[PDB]
């Protein structure tokens, strides 16, 4: 006989609900991180409104550390943290500008979170992201050149210094960082791989991200051995910062 | 201009890393590992070593013994001439039965060697799925890997043995061949009129698309915060840093809504495993339930109607 | 609303055009000049499109208007009309719904640009969304432009544009043997695969067997080289990722390129080429 | 590789996508290919019918003795210019029929007789000369056999496709459609009538069959498929051209010259007109196309002929 | 002829492997002969051997 | 004609790896020469010698 | 005419990698040589001779 | 020339030997393949006889 209904008419709704279920879970997901959400509702309310959308924040999972690193969390109630900046206009959705001078002020792309004050472990414990000095079986690939000893060169091609050391990654082996001892100071600073171009013939690194005077605050390693994850980060983002900081003309607008 | 993080510009050696221990029971890894420079410029430059357990060692035999079964008949199909094998490899196939056979064992001469390639390939893939359960057993791990697979088995058990049992007849599997599996795909749209109108294959369409949206998206997200250790997803999982809190601020500000360094790799491990789950369904109901796909989509109210600038006199009806 | 760590990164400036004028936020999403731009194209193309659904191919008041979500389509013009502007009501419309996607798509990826800019992150995505962007276009605009007329775009219709990739899949023959066409294949089910493996590494090493600990980049690599005897890297997947997804699209655009403007003929003959080399 | 802008022209409602594209100088060379050899001039209409003052002529009887003459000259330039009235006469004897060519002849004027009266849905008022499929040669350069395709060992049957072959215009596909379509009168037809499953057997192996004669026939005119189909609904004879109306009566046609004319010809053919299964060669599209959508561009041929003509 | 030293071959092939080895094989080889078998005139399923079922019914 | 020296051999590829490759090695041209034979008018399977052992 | 010091490529190539590719193409070049004489008028497999065992059954 | 001698201190002796040896065997199988693709196949000839025919 004839039917309106078939199977894959059928088969198409179940589908259709299994789909939407999915897209709830998978939101409730994206709300372990960043959530409940900063607002002005949350401000007027005296806390009593949690702006959090739809759908809802899931119950907390747990993260179990290897090594007796502790348990972590997520969802999970973060401190407001202090922002270095003051408002550029009043009014809701204004962006706001960093206070002092930005390469130092830990705001827009200076900014990051506070990461934890221990260093990535291996499997077997060891601090994961050490100098060669202290992981004397790595060696450089036969046909590149050994960083060390390279010139490292500001955005505005004046010279940095020089590379006194390259920082690798033991558990899956590459280069993260270079080890550069600034002229200005004397200091050894971390510069991060995702920020240098190789300039093999001239054995030269450029860095755009800062000038060469700017090399001068990277931020300081507690221990010259070793590296927590709270600086990796703070690190990383003072780089970063010269993105949008380091000259004038990084601001904008083009037209 | 920057490092775009696209190729290794100084790669580092160390002694290479032997795997994590497995538990007793596991058998030894085998293989002197060996370093590729050139594969070290796009990724990992250790090549090696393997594990290679019963499990696996019965599924490469079972994978080898089905992959010569089809190229001994490709090979026979131009008479051993090598020449011609080469000339002609990309049209060259091993066929299924003819439809005369129904589901019974055919003939050597005629299909026998596709059942025989179609079963131990079957029983291969099932084996190598059992291996990769296998592989993250000993090393403690969730078995997402194996859960995807099992819906790409199922697409693939689908296509080459659930529709044709189903339908009577192994004629109706795919034949193992590179233009001619083509043909097959051409032919089955053909025959179950215009698969654009099966709405599990308009669906599995919209998850192969979005699979190439999510890597595109995700793979270019993690470069561009790899300068932050964005790419160490791990520890930016367990203790977000500033690569996870700039990445989901790009696309918050881009579309209104982000996700997390977590669930980025669920909402990818999700839109993969529902393209071919949607396939197999999609196929499954090819011939078995619906005959024609445009006229479902005609009796459903989904099909575009046109004004009509050319026409034809049907001579069947004349 | 904000993110909870998200207000220490809402900085000024980083823009391309338009500097304080648009410089700011509407909840979520950041405005900027090209949200404005992009605002504009969008709202206006999708209103387009709905009073082509309201009007439907010959008028609101015949049997082939319709609101259902799968027949609504909006057509490009007669071949007949060239590289120049048809009649509104005679493909018009779909000529400046085109150039209100393009616009519209164009302003997404400069205002993505500038998000990058104030965040001090890498190009990359921008860069890659270009990349369906210039499909798009390769689709409505170079193609249509090698071969003389806008008429040969794609219309704008939920299954009305499935008959279009048809018949001109169709014209060829045997569509299935374009080799650039075989190639993106290639590359979209690559993705598809290492896609599913790359969600599947970090879930079941962040979510390990109860009673484990996180597991580690030591277990990601043997974990693959116990199964297929190497192991990409935690980086390089995501550059291996961007470049199959990339790729999918980069010869997706060519192979349509191909067809018509630089191959008019079926797509199995093209491998004669092969077959007629003098070495059999 | 080709260069833009290719010829184009719509076939369909816009954005349908039912449009051809061609190789605009391809075009101009293949032009240059299929011109019509000119017309040879108007002869006496008068004087007695060659019925009645020939000794053994069995099928232009009607005509005058001049349009009779003039016939056996135009015949020569289509069939054999090189050999010239002797490829099928007996030298000094133009009434014996002892020589194969004569015989072969005597029904080639039956088929082409029977093409311009009695097929006009096909070949409209166009029609077909000798020209058509000899082209100046005796063996029509596109006439074919049944393929047997490449060797097999003897304990492994040969499948009758997957190998690179022209004749499915270079696809995988079952690469002899001809003789079980064209010759043979298997069924065409694989689409369901009804959406749903349950009154339809036709198999995946009967769609790749016909899906290799469509490129054989699209392959023989020159064209995609959207020349006669909507490639939405192949079975949908209203949202066709009425191109797939003509192409329906051209294969009735061309199974009826191929069972009717050619195959009984096939004893007095000799040895050297046969393919390795003993078949004669015969008639596909591609023999009078030849690669065009219509043979000659169409060119108006028959008509200046009124001895190609039934009664 | 037989090697009096042959059992030093377990000084070189590693024991546990070549079991696994020879047990894979062995699977394989006896579905593929049970099948290669079953595809000629020496089936035994279908040679309506005591008798045809399906003709019963 | 062998030379005094040829146990030396031993000395330069690993015993090892030659034994399993060989195994290997013969067991897949087993398989194959297996199947070649199958394919040709030599076939001992299906050429119902001594009878045809399929009945009506 | 070969030279004295040809031993000497012993001393430029390893013996080892050298063995196992003569090897390793040795016995590709034999099974290469072998399919495609058999595609041949050359076949000595289903040529019949000395007789047909196929017939013997049929 | 009589300095042709140094071009093995520029390119390393070694690898041009693989090089070569390796581009030869290709070589001499392509033009072997590309023989026997025409009229002077000396294979498949029936020369000095047709063994397949000796077999009918
Ligand atoms: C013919 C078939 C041939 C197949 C051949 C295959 C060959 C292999 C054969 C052997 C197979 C063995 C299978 C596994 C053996 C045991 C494995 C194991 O270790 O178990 C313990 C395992 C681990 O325990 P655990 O403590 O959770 O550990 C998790 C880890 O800690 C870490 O966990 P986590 O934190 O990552 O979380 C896990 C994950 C869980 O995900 C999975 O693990 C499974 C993934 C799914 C795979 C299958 C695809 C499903 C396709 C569905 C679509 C079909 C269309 C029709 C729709 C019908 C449904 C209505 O969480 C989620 O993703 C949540 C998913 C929520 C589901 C969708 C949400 C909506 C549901 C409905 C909502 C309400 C509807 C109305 C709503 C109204 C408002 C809108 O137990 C589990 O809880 C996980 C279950 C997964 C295992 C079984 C399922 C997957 C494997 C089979 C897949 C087969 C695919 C074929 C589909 C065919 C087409 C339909
Ligand atoms: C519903 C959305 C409305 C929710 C709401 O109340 O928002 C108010 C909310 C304000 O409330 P509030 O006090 O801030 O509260 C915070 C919210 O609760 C914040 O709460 P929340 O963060 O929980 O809310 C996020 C919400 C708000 O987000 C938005 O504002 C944008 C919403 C866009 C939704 C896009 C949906 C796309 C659907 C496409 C259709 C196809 C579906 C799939 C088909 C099959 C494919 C396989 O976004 C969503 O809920 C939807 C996200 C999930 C979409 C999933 C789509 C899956 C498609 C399939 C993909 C394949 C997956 C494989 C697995 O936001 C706004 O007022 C938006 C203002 C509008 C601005 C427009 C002008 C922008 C100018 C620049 C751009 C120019 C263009
Ligand atoms: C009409 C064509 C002829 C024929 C013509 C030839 C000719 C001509 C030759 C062969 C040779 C060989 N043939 Mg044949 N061959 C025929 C039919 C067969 C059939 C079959 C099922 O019908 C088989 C299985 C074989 C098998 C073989 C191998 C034994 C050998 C090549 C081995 C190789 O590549 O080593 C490569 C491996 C290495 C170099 C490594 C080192 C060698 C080791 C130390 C020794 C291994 C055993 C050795 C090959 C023994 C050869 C003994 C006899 C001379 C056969 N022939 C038919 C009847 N065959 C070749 C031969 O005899 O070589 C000496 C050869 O020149
Ligand atoms: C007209 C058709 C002729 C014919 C015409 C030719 C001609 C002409 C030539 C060959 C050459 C070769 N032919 Mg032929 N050939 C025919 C039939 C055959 C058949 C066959 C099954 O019918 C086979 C298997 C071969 C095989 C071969 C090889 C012996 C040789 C290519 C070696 C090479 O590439 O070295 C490349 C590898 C290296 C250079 C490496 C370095 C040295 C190596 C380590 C030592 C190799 C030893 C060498 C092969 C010894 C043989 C010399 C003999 C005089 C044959 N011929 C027919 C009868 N053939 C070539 C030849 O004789 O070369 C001297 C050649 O020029
Ligand atoms: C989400 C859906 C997608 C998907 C998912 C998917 N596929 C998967 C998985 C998942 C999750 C696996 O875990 C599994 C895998 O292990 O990947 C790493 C697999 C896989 N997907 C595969 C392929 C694949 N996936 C495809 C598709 C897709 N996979 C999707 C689009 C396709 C397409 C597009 O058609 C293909 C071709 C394989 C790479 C792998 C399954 C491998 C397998 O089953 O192997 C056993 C079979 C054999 C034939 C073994 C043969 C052995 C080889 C010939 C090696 C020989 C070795 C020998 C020792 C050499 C000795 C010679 C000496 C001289 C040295
Ligand atoms: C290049 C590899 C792949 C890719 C990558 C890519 N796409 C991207 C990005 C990247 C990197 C983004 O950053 C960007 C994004 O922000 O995603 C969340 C985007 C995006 N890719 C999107 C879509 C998408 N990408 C696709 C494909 C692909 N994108 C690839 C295969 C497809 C396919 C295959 O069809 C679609 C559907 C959006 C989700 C988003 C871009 C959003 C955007 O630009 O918003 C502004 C425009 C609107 C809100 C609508 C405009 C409406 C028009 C004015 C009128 C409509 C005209 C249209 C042509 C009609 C079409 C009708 C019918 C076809 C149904
Ligand atoms: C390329 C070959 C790499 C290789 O062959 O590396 C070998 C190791 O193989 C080993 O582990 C095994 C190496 C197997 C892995 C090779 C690559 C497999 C494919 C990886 C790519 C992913 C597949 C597709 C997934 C989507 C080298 O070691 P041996 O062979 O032991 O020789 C060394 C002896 O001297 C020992 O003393
Ligand atoms: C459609 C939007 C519907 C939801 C309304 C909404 O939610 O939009 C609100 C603002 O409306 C706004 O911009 C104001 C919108 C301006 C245009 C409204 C025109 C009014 C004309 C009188 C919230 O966004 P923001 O102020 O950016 O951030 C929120 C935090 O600062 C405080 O919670
Ligand atoms: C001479 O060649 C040598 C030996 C040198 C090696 C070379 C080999 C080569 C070149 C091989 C080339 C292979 C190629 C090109 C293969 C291409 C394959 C493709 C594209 C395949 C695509 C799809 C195929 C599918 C989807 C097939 C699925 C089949 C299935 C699932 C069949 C299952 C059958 C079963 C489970 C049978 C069971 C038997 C029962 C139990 C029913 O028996 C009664
Ligand atoms: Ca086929
Ligand atoms: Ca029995
Ligand atoms: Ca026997
Ligand atoms: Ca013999
Ligand atoms: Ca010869
Ligand atoms: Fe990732």
């Amino acid at each position: 006989i004839t039917h309106y209904i078939d199977a894959a008419q059928i088969t198409i709704w179940a589908f259709w609900l299994f789909f939407f279920g999915l897209i709830i879970y998978l939101r409730r997901e994206d709300k372990r991180e960043g959530y409940p959400l900063d607002s002005d509702r949350t401000e007027r309310s005296g806390g009593r409104v949690k702006v959090v959308g739809f759908p809802d924040l899931p119950d907390p999972k747990t993260f179990v550390l290897p090594h007796n690193g502790g348990t972590v969390v997520a969802p999970r109630v973060e401190a407001p943290v202090a922002v270095n900046a003051t408002p550029f206009s009043p009014a809701p959705g204004s962006p706001l500008v960093p206070n002092g001078d930005p390469m130092l002020s830990g705001f827009g792309p200076a900014a990051s979170p506070d990461r934890p004050k221990h260093c990535d472990l291996t499997f077997e414990g060891l601090p994961k992201i050490v100098p060669m000095r202290v992981a004397k079986e790595f060696s450089i690939a036969e046909g590149d050149p050994d960083p060390r000893g390279m010139t490292v060169v500001g955005l505005d091609g004046e010279v940095a210094g020089t590379v006194s050391d390259v920082w690798v990654d033991r558990s899956e082996p590459q280069i993260r960082y270079l080890e550069v001892e600034v002229a200005a100071n004397k200091k050894k600073v971390l510069l991060p791989i995702g920020f240098s171009r190789f300039d093999k013939k001239a054995r030269k690194v450029k860095v755009d991200a800062i000038k060469a005077a700017h090399f001068a605050n990277v931020p300081t390693l507690s221990n010259p051995d070793q590296v927590t994850l709270y600086e990796e980060d703070k690190v990383c983002a003072y780089y970063a910062g010269g993105k949008l900081y380091a000259t004038a003309e990084r601001a904008g607008p083009l037209l | 201009p920057e490092y775009q993080n696209i190729f290794t510009a100084v790669q580092v050696r160390a002694p290479a890393y032997p795997g994590v221990p497995l538990p007793k029971g596991n058998l030894p890894r085998i293989g002197r590992p060996i370093f590729s420079y050139w594969l070290g410029k796009i990724g990992d430059a250790q090549i090696g070593p393997i594990y290679l357990g019963l499990t696996g060692t019965l599924s490469i035999f079972f994978g080898l013994v089905a992959i010569s079964i089809i190229g001994f008949n490709m090979l026979a199909s131009v008479h051993w001439d090598v020449f011609q094998f080469l000339k002609h490899f990309f049209w060259l196939g091993l066929e299924p039965p003819p439809p005369q056979y129904g589901l019974r064992i055919p003939p050597l001469s005629e299909g026998g060697w596709w059942l025989m390639a179609g079963l131990f390939l079957t029983l291969s893939i099932l084996l190598w799925w059992v291996r990769t359960y296998k592989r993250a057993e000993a090393l403690g791990m969730s078995q997402h890997l194996s859960w995807a697979f099992a819906a790409a088995i199922f697409f693939y058990l689908v296509l080459g043995f659930i529709r044709p049992v189903m339908m009577g007849s192994w004629a109706k599997a795919v034949p193992f061949g590179i233009f001619p599996h083509l043909d097959w795909t051409a032919a089955f749209s053909i025959r179950y009129g215009n698969l654009y109108y099966n709405p599990f294959h308009m669906l599995s369409i919209a998850f192969l698309y979005g699979s190439a949206l999510l890597f595109a998206m995700h793979g270019a997200t993690i470069l561009s915060v790899s300068r932050f250790g964005g790419d160490r997803e791990i520890d930016q999982i367990t203790h977000r840093g500033t690569a996870a809190e700039r990445a989901a601020l790009f696309w918050r500000w881009t579309m209104g809504f982000n996700v997390t360094m977590e669930s980025i790799h669920r909402w990818a491990w999700w839109c993969a495993v529902l393209t071919v789950i949607t396939a197999g369904i999609g196929i499954l109901l090819s011939g078995t339930v619906v005959d024609n796909w445009y006229l479902w989509a005609v009796k459903h109210g989904m099909a575009p109607a046109y004004p009509e600038v050319v026409t034809a006199v049907n001579p069947y009806e004349t | 609303a904000m993110l909870s760590f998200e207000k220490k990164y809402r900085v000024r400036g980083g823009t391309l055009i338009g500097g304080d004028l648009f410089d700011f936020w509407v909840g979520p999403f950041y405005v900027g000049f090209f949200g404005v731009v992009g605002f504009c194209f969008t709202l206006l193309g999708v209103l387009l499109i709905v009073w082509g659904a309201t009007i439907g191919p010959t008028g609101p008041t015949s049997d082939l208007q319709t609101y259902n979500l799968w027949r609504i389509s909006i057509a490009p013009p007669d071949l007949s009309y060239g590289l120049r502007m048809a009649p509104l009501t005679e493909g018009g419309l779909w000529q400046i719904i085109t150039i209100c996607a393009a616009g519209a798509f164009i302003s997404w990826a400069l205002r993505e640009v500038e998000i990058c800019r104030k965040l001090g992150i890498g190009f990359h995505v921008p860069f890659a969304f270009s990349f369906a962007i210039g499909a798009y276009l390769v689709l409505v605009f170079v193609r249509p432009l090698l071969m003389g007329a806008w008429g040969h775009g794609f219309p704008y219709g939920i299954l009305s544009h499935l008959d279009w990739v048809s018949n001109v899949g169709y014209q060829f023959l045997h569509f299935h043997y374009n080799p650039a066409h075989m190639l993106a294949i290639s590359f979209f089910f690559t993705n598809c695969l290492a896609l599913s493996m790359h969600g599947s590494l970090i879930l079941s090493v962040t979510n390990p067997q109860k009673g484990e600990p996180v597991k580690t980049s030591e277990h990601e690599n043997t974990f693959f080289r116990d199964i297929v005897g190497y192991s990409i890297g935690a980086l390089a997947i995501h550059r291996l990722g961007l470049f199959l997804a990339l790729s999918a699209a980069f010869w997706s655009a060519v192979c349509i390129l191909i067809s018509g403007p630089f191959w008019t003929r079926g797509w199995p003959e093209w491998w004669n080429w092969w077959l007629e080399l003098p070495l059999w | 590789c080709e260069g833009p802008p290719p010829g184009t022209e719509q076939i369909g409602y816009r954005g349908v996508g039912m449009e051809n594209y061609y190789n605009k100088r391809q075009r101009a060379l293949s032009i240059q290919a299929n011109q019509p050899v000119e017309s040879l001039p108007a002869a006496d209409s008068t004087g007695p019918k060659a019925s009645e003052v020939y000794q053994n002529v069995q099928v232009l009887k009607d005509l005058s003795v001049g349009e009779f003459t003039r016939t056996m000259v135009a015949v020569t330039t289509w069939v054999s210019p090189k050999e010239g009235c002797n490829y099928c006469h007996v030298p000094g004897n133009w009434a014996s029929d002892d020589i194969y060519t004569k015989v072969v002849s005597r029904r080639m004027f039956e088929l082409v007789r029977a093409a311009n009266s009695d097929w006009k849905a096909h070949v409209a008022e166009t029609g077909v000369t000798c020209y058509t499929c000899h082209r100046g040669n005796p063996v029509p350069k596109y006439a074919w056999v049944t393929d047997p395709g490449p060797k097999y060992p003897s304990g492994l049957k040969p499948t009758g496709q997957n190998y690179g072959s022209k004749t499915v215009a270079y696809a995988s596909l079952p690469f002899d459609p001809l003789t079980p379509f064209l010759d043979q009168a298997n069924e065409i037809r694989i689409t369901g009538n009804a959406a749903l499953a349950g009154s339809n057997p036709a198999s995946l192996k009967q769609a790749e069959w016909t899906f290799g004669l469509m490129m054989n026939i699209s392959d023989s005119l020159g064209v995609g498929c959207t020349f006669c189909h909507n490639t939405r609904a192949f079975n949908d004879w209203t949202q066709s051209t009425p191109k797939r109306t003509t192409a329906w009566y051209a294969i009735r046609h061309v199974r009826d010259i191929n069972q009717n004319y050619i195959w009984p010809l096939n004893d007095v053919l000799p040895a050297s007109r046969k393919g390795p299964y003993g078949d004669p060669l015969r008639v596909s599209c591609m023999t009078c196309h030849q690669a065009v959508n219509k043979p000659l561009y169409g060119a108006q041929m028959a008509k200046d002929y009124p001895g190609l003509y039934k009664t | 002829t037989m090697n009096a030293n042959l059992y030093k071959i377990w000084l070189i092939l590693d024991p546990r492997r070549v079991l696994v080895s020879i047990v894979a094989f062995q699977i394989v080889l006896g579905l593929l002969i049970h099948m290669i078998v079953l595809s000629t005139d020496l089936n035994w399923l279908d040679d309506n051997i005591p008798v045809s079922y399906q003709a019963l019914g």
